[PDB]
């Protein structure tokens, strides 16, 4: 549109409590089955098995005169054990656990900014036991 | 008086995005004589083989050098708000566009503006006598 | 005379994409010196190595500038219906072009136009006597 | 006057980064009749299809060309120095930037200055009256 | 006499690499009126956002078009020896740049030169009376 | 006089590839005011950080634009003999080149030819009195 307000519309991105801004927002969403080829048949079949788990990918920036202490605070926060809450800039409230989080920092090629690829899955509660 | 090839009169009715206030419509005039620039079509072929056409979309084109007014902020002829544009001729013809968007933004020295207008469709009024 | 170069006629039909109607054969005229210019051959040739050639497929093209007339709309002259075209020079050669499609469109101001035109083939009538 | 497109003041501010020593407002004058150009819409559109728009981020841009003072050092004109820019035109209107950062140096003679400026913003004062 | 724009002194000091000579300072003229260039900060800056910026790493750089001495090897304006520059201009300020390296040569018809120099950085020495 | 910067003599040696027969070495002339240009340096810098550079290997070039001789071929000025050339300007430098390589062959109307030669070393004589 002609008038789209963009930070208006997405959501600021945050993970377990702390906040960043985001550069990119994906999904991996699906639904897998079977498929059947029987031998010699001009036929085939398909059979619905469940749920495809969700994740998402994230790219946040860090371009502050302080990229270097907010990327060491985020860094200690997504290595925190167990799964917490994120908010996906385009999808809301979600329960995620991060799943690898590489930062490129260069100096003698682009000194200033600092960049960090994430990868989330939907991570569900269980309940121990047998459930 | 016909057989004048030139622009007669130029209309833009400005909309900002944050308070939807309507602003216009203001006449306004050229730097200079070049004249604004028109595409209609929305598809736009593109040769495939010895005689075939490969048909891509695209959009309602318009180009327009136009002096900015001093009542009116500069932001607004860069982007930062949304255009209605009418253009009369002096051969009877008269283009109006409506829900504009100025696609790509230049630098300016404060004065004159060339805005690059993308919309829907261009409607066209093709003076009296038609076929 | 025919001894001078140059156009002598051109006669554009326009055929309406959604209505099929036809319009024409309008005559036409040049906005300035520039004269039409045409490529007959359909395969376009390329150097490979010693004496050889490699051959490719292309189209019969032709390059029409003209001033559009002021009963016919812009988008007609920019990709949005289809064009037979037919020029004449001074010297006796006449050109014929069916069922072309304009191919890519540019901005105009409303007056001069510059159509690139592709078709399967064009036809040449070289005057009385010719090998 | 009010009926003259020209600058008339411009004012220079320069902080040192090693030391945050202030220095000006220096006044400055041009080197030819080139005047500095702006662009503050910080969102940057760009054509997508039938009449949408496709919406980036980008930085309020200025171009300064201006002849060096001989008083402060050529490195401060090249991005070794932060500043602070104020452009008065004759017809009223004023450019105010602030926290600037020369963008991309370029080889100088020594006398005449081209300064690339971004900025997170860049305010306009529109001479009395204003829409 | 102040108030005049033009280079009034260059003195190059030619070092061999093979034998660890030194030539100079010999002084050195213009082959026309065009003026060299400098650059004297380290890091180049580049717009990032709404108004930060990505600070690279980069040289000292000078740019000077010379006549070629005829008792010196056109080699040594070529990059076949290390380079000592200092120019005085009209209005008093000295550039002067150590350990040169003639970063891009290119033909030259055996009279006029023009050296592309790279250093660590080069000093300015700034008519009396600075800030 | 020796205070004019031109070309006096151009000495051209032609050896014959599949026969081995030298010919020359033939005068020549200039077929306009362009003169030939050169370059010796082997190794050819880049610049690389603060002050350092990273050296390439090259080949000592020469660029020179003559008049076919109406007695040798047109071949052996477009790659297809070997060239010995030898160029005296009006102030006394003398450059020698052997065992050439036309290395970039280009269309050639029958008159005015460019050689571009490459060599493994160019020497040059200096006028009487040297550093």
């Amino acid at each position: 549109g002609p008038c789209y307000n963009p930070d208006a519309e997405y959501l600021p991105a945050s993970f377990k409590g702390f906040s960043f801004d985001a550069d990119s927002s994906d999904s991996d969403h699906g639904r897998n089955g079977a498929e059947a080829e029987f031998v010699f048949g001009e036929r085939t079949g398909y059979a619905d098995l469940g749920i495809k788990i969700k994740s998402y990918q994230l790219r946040a920036r860090f371009q502050t005169n302080d990229h270097i202490a907010q990327t060491n605070a985020f860094i200690a926060v997504l290595e925190s054990p167990g799964p917490g809450l994120l908010v996906h800039p385009t999808r809301g409230t979600v329960f995620a656990a991060c799943r690898s989080a590489r930062v490129t920092d260069s100096k003698v090629d682009a000194a200033g900014v600092t960049y960090v690829e994430l990868d989330f899955v939907e991570a569900n509660s269980v309940l121990s036991g047998f459930g | 008086c016909n057989k004048q090839n030139g622009v007669k009169n130029i209309l833009i009715t400005f909309t900002d995005c944050d308070t939807q206030e309507v602003i216009g419509p203001i006449s306004h005039e050229q730097p200079d004589d070049t004249l604004p620039t028109y595409k209609n079509c929305a598809w736009t072929n593109t040769a495939l083989t010895n005689g075939y056409v490969q048909r891509s979309a695209s959009n309602a084109t318009m180009t327009l050098p136009v002096v900015r007014d001093l009542r009116v902020p500069l932001a607004f002829y860069q982007g930062c708000a949304q255009v209605d544009v009418q253009v009369e001729k002096f051969d009877g013809t008269v283009m109006t566009l409506t829900e504009g968007a100025v696609v790509e933004p230049e630098e300016s020295d404060g004065r004159s503006v060339t805005m690059n207008i993308v919309a829907s469709e261009i409607d066209e009024l093709l003076p009296p006598g038609s076929l």
